[PDB]
């Protein structure tokens, strides 16, 4: 369901490494386990979606680029994300996007 | 359901590959590595589907004549096409073919004999 | 006494119906296909135009399909041989028969 | 006929609805789209010519006796479109005002452009003042119609 | 060939329990039967822009010569078919604009300007090239301007051209902005895009084109103009 | 009376609509997809072509070597033709 | 005697298309998951798309084993791009090989500096010329020497197409120079 | 204000997942802990074969296998290109930048390759 | 018919070809024929 992608996400990572040593400690189950990240994509795209409202400008080079599975791919270098209330500056960026 | 067609298929194609020997359902998981289909699914495609199916023959605990009703005999069935005044009354290329080898090598003999082919 | 209101007025409705089942058949045909409607381009403007020019025209009745034999020669071209040709025809009365 | 009839046949009963055969062989969720067409107003112009240009102009009824034409009128009526979808919603109405046909005028009739002008003007358009008129004229004939 | 048949009498004609009184009517012309379809297309959209019969026949006559060289079969027939009716306006001297063909056609401009070039290479014939003045006459009917002022234009697109102020330009943008200039100094202002509705063209390009002429605006007109509107207060944008 | 768009709106929409998502389903499949299509064989006894591809969104050919290598059709007397994949 | 009247003006190659078939199969999700200048969509389009700085280019890859390599600015750097692109397809592990590499298409343009005549050259070309002011804005000319398509705008630049040899272009336009000249405003 | 969030999301998933405990069977304990946990976790050649003539084209891999730098997980809504250059229109996302972390509901976007 | 015969001619559809053809040549000989419809002309009048 939905873009998974958010399982890559530090906050879905620590999601299945608290899921994991419920595991190791054997108190859920794994097919249990699963089902918690299916309510928390959910959740989170819910809360992406109907909660966030601030956006961001952005500028750069490009340094690579990949589209495969309806997924986009890029990498840019000496990126310039600017905001009305926010600047930052960074040399390198890994971006995945889906839709 | 796709399953047990992926099975007659396989078992159609093994019978052409020369493997005419009698196995059972069990037997035919293993070799595919599919026993975990379930042992209700296991069992309905066992004692409903493939005793319901006419292309097999159930003996004792196993199943014969493989794809369908077959005599197999190395596709070799000269008598049969010969069959006295009866002449086989017609054989089909597509049987041939499904029975082991490719029909062309035969028929081209069979040109040679006293066969006749027509594009029914 | 049907004059040209009672006789236009059963010849307009021929055409409008006909009309009507042009854009019904024009539309269905759109549908089946779908998501590329227009409205303009369903009406036939020539069959209301050329379906009663015609029957004015030549004389006969109805948009050939339905017969024309039961109002035949209820039209006509205006004879003019003097002033008072002119106003007899005009003032015309005619009456059915076998 | 002009006043009453027309008008009141184009109102009276063909409102028309239509629908797709959607969710065919599958399908759900929602929509299997509906259209429905009504029609209203009706505009009858006074009679006019198109040149081969596709310039239209006001046409004199004997100059439709000398080229052949046919002294008629354009018609045009009010058209509605009514988009009630089964459920996302139920307006999306759009007003049109569209050509229909052409409608032969019998002559100094009300909608005949000749009734409204008086005896010096009509012997200026070179048209009988002492004509009767009540005649259709169609591709160059005077065509009357028989009670 | 054969003729039709149908509707009897009172009837035997066997509907033995069926109710189908004799026998239905046979087709006959199936392999053609797509160009008399193309004559049905033809006379409904002609009838649309009011086109003279001998257009259409004329029409008629440049697509059965393309259809029967079948040199561009798989193309839309409707296209095939709007297009011969582009050439046969062009060829009868009465141009008419792709946008006023797609007004009437189910065929975008992409496809009839395709098919209109791939069927003067195929059929080895070319129209005219279109002139500013072909145009003049029927916008200013569908404005309602008066004699004078319609003239004043053509003057003004013939000036125009005759002093290559804005060349490359479509001559649909040059008679729009023409046309424009001549109601701004009469009586009969029109607006942008009122024009721009009824030309087609956009009315920015339209704005454009006028920021183009106006700085030679005076020596454009006709000597027999009655300046409504003065070229010292002629409006500017 | 009808003004000149250079196209109809609405196909311009058909066009924005079709320049989203295509029915041009890639095939290095074949196993999936038919794992699916006896799926499909499993809500109902036959289906029609039309409906077939419908609900398989692809290129009609493979299929019809498929329902070719392992299915077989029907004329119920309607004219159209309606398919079965019972190995049987 | 000079062959024209004011002779060449340098005619500058602006665009090159090229094939070339790399012999095997490949698997272009592979590809597209290994490549990092490059883009996949099977709902799109079936062949994989890629893109180098050198010589700044663009590739076309089918799964049957042909490429094609457009946007160089000259053959001997499309034969380098494409020998560049099997290097990247070898380097994946795959069996690349440089085979029956060929220029398809070669484009061209260069300018003369002076307004012209158009309605003048399609009444006296009408043959060959097809211009349509409303359509397109330039003029479409069709020569049939190295059989080659013009496009001639009223600024004067000038772009040709259907060139497989420079030559071709520099006689097409050798043709078509005195012409445009004498059709100067 | 997005810690908030953080802390929004902890509420739903606690809530949404409490049900499935249940069909487990699993101690509402077990839920807590695992929050807390949680919690405490987010802070010239004629010659139709050789190539070798063209070796080096290609760069370090190497960029890809590290990864280090800051990362950006998202949604696009249009992906558009003119030759070197490229333009983006993006939406939802989440962004992290030197440790920090940001959301964007849309964004709009044009690099150079 | 005749190709028809000749190829697959099925049964029910020779007996409306014959029937067909009965019709015809009848209706060229007589058109007028009280108890069955009329060969007509293309316009809709009667066939002489």
């Amino acid at each position: 369901m939905a873009y998974q992608l958010y399982r890559n996400t530090t906050l879905g990572n620590s999601l299945q490494e608290s899921l994991d040593e419920l595991i190791q400690s054997q108190q859920i189950t794994p097919q249990l386990a699963l089902q918690v990240l299916l309510q928390f994509d959910k959740a989170i795209n819910a809360a992406l979606a109907q909660r966030v409202r601030n956006r961001v400008n952005f500028r750069g080079s490009l340094n690579t680029y990949r589209f495969c599975d309806n997924v986009w791919t890029f990498v840019l270098n000496d990126v310039e994300f600017r905001e009305v209330t926010e600047l930052i500056k960074v040399d390198k960026v890994k971006i995945v996007a889906c839709d | 359901f796709g399953v047990l067609a992926k099975i007659v298929n396989y078992m159609k194609t093994r019978h052409q590959r020369g493997d005419t020997h009698p196995l059972t359902l069990d037997e035919i998981l293993d070799e595919t590595q599919h026993l975990d289909i379930g042992l209700k699914q296991k069992q309905w495609l066992m004692t409903e589907a493939l005793v319901n199916n006419p292309k097999i023959e159930v003996i004792d605990g196993k199943y014969a004549f493989k794809p369908k009703y077959n005599v197999r005999d190395k596709k070799a069935l000269l008598r049969l096409l010969d069959q006295h005044d009866q002449r086989g009354l017609g054989g089909i290329l597509l049987e041939d073919i499904e029975e082991a080898l490719p029909n062309s090598q035969k028929a081209v003999k069979a040109l040679g004999d006293q066969i006749l082919f027509v594009n029914r | 006494l049907d004059l040209a209101g009672p006789l236009l007025a059963f010849l307009f409705r021929g055409m409008f119906k006909n009309l009507l089942k042009e854009v019904r058949i024009y539309a269905q045909k759109f549908i089946d296909r779908g998501k590329d409607f227009n409205l303009e381009l369903a009406i036939k403007t020539r069959i209301i135009s050329d379906g009663l020019k015609y029957s004015l025209a030549t004389g006969n009745w109805g948009d050939q399909k339905k017969a024309h034999q039961a109002r035949a020669g209820v039209s006509q071209v205006l004879n003019r041989l003097t002033f008072a040709s002119t106003l007899s025809h005009l003032r015309r009365l005619n009456s059915p028969i076998g | 006929f002009i006043q009453m009839s027309v008008q009141r046949i184009v109102e009276d009963a063909p409102p028309i609805d239509l629908q797709a055969e959607a969710q065919h062989a599958s399908g759900e969720v929602e929509e299997p789209p509906r259209y429905l067409l009504k029609f209203e107003q009706i505009y009858l112009s006074k009679p006019t010519h198109w040149e081969r240009d596709g310039a239209p102009s006001p046409m004199m009824p004997n100059e439709a006796r000398l080229r052949n034409l046919t002294y008629s009128a354009p018609l045009y009526v009010d058209i509605t479109k009514t988009v009630i979808k089964e459920g996302e919603e139920q307006l999306q109405t759009q007003h049109q005002k569209t050509f229909i046909g052409k409608i032969p005028i019998m002559l100094r009739s009300t909608y005949c452009l000749l009734n409204g002008l008086t005896d010096r003007d009509l012997c200026e358009l070179n048209e009988c003042p002492l004509d009767p008129g009540g005649y259709f004229i169609i591709n160059g004939s005077e065509k009357v119609l028989i009670a | 060939l054969s003729t039709m048949i149908g509707k009897g009498t009172g009837a035997a004609s066997f509907d033995e329990f069926g109710n189908s009184k004799y026998q239905n009517r046979r087709t006959m012309s199936s392999s053609d039967r797509a160009m008399m379809n193309a004559f049905k297309e033809i006379t409904t959209m002609a009838d649309r822009i009011n086109l003279p019969r001998n257009i259409v026949d004329r029409t008629n006559n440049l697509f059965k010569q393309v259809y029967e060289q079948k040199s561009l079969k798989g193309r839309a027939n409707d296209a095939i078919a709007s297009a011969c009716l582009y050439i046969a306006c062009r060829q009868e001297g009465v141009p008419r604009t792709f946008k006023e063909i797609c007004a009437v056609s189910r065929i975008s401009k992409k496809e009839i300007g395709r098919c209109f070039k791939l069927i003067l290479k195929a059929l080895e014939t070319s129209v005219d090239l279109i002139t500013t003045g072909d145009f003049m006459s029927r916008f200013c009917s569908n404005l309602c301007l008066p004699k004078q002022v319609q003239m004043a234009a053509t003057h003004i697109a013939r000036k125009a051209v005759e002093l290559d102020l804005v060349p490359g330009r479509s001559p649909i943008s040059v008679a729009a902005a023409a046309i424009y200039m001549a109601s701004q100094a009469s009586a009969e202002k029109r607006t942008q895009k009122e024009i721009g509705d009824i030309a087609g063209v956009a009315d920015v390009t339209i704005r454009q084109s006028y920021r183009l002429i106006y700085p030679r605006a005076p020596d454009l007109f006709p000597t027999d103009f009655k300046f409504d509107t003065p070229v010292d207060k002629l409006p500017q944008l | 009376t009808n003004y000149k768009p250079v196209a109809n709106h609405q196909y311009n929409i058909e066009y924005e609509r079709k320049k989203k998502e295509d029915g041009k389903r890639a095939r290095a499949d074949k196993q999936h997809v038919l794992d699916m299509l006896f799926s499909a064989f499993e809500k109902h006894q036959y289906y029609n072509l039309k409906d077939l591809v419908d609900i398989t969104k692809q290129p009609v050919v493979y299929l019809k070597e498929i329902l070719k290598e392992i299915g077989v059709q029907n004329v119920k007397g309607i004219h159209k033709n309606t398919w079965e994949l019972k190995p049987e | 005697t000079p062959a024209s009247e004011s002779s060449g003006i340098v005619p500058q190659l602006q665009n090159i298309v090229s094939t070339v078939n790399l012999g095997c199969k490949l698997d272009l999700k592979t590809i597209a998951l290994r490549a990092r200048n490059a883009e996949y969509n099977p709902k799109r389009f079936a062949a994989v798309i890629m893109r180098i700085r050198e010589p700044r280019t663009t590739a076309l890859i089918f799964s049957s084993g042909k490429m094609v390599c457009t946007g160089a600015k000259s053959e001997e750097q499309s034969r380098l791009a494409a020998r560049k692109y099997a290097r990247v397809v070898q380097k994946l592990g795959f069996p690349a090989k440089f085979l029956d590499f060929k220029i398809q298409n070669m484009v061209g343009s260069c300018d003369v500096k002076f307004p012209i005549r158009l309605e003048g050259l399609v009444l006296t070309h009408q043959q060959f010329s097809s211009y349509e002011p409303e359509l397109f804005p330039g003029l479409i000319y069709r020569m049939i020497k190295p059989r080659i398509v013009l496009l001639i705008f009223v600024s004067g630049k000038v772009v040709l197409t259907g060139a497989k040899v420079r030559a071709e272009i520099y006689e097409a336009f050798e043709n078509i120079y005195p012409i445009l000249k004498g059709f100067r405003k | 204000t997005v810690p908030k969030l953080y802390r929004s999301v902890i509420e739903d998933v606690i809530n949404d997942v409490r049900d499935i405990f249940l069909d487990d069977g699993v101690d509402e304990q077990v839920l807590m802990e695992l929050k807390t946990l949680w919690e405490n976790k987010l802070m010239g050649q004629v010659e139709e074969e050789p190539l070798n003539s063209e070796d080096d084209v290609s760069d370090e891999e190497g960029q890809e296998l590290f990864d280090t730098e800051n990362v950006v997980v998202c949604q696009y809504d249009k992906i558009h290109r003119s030759k070197n250059k490229w333009k983006f229109h993006l939406k939802d996302g989440i962004m992290n930048l030197n440790g920090r972390d940001y959301i964007f509901s849309k964004a709009i976007g044009d690099a150079e390759w | 018919l005749r190709r028809n015969e000749q190829n697959g001619a099925a049964a029910h559809v020779i007996a409306e070809d014959v029937k067909l053809l009965q019709f015809h040549v009848a209706t060229m000989v007589d058109n007028e024929l009280p108890g069955l419809p009329r060969a007509m002309q293309k316009s809709g009048r009667p066939l002489k």
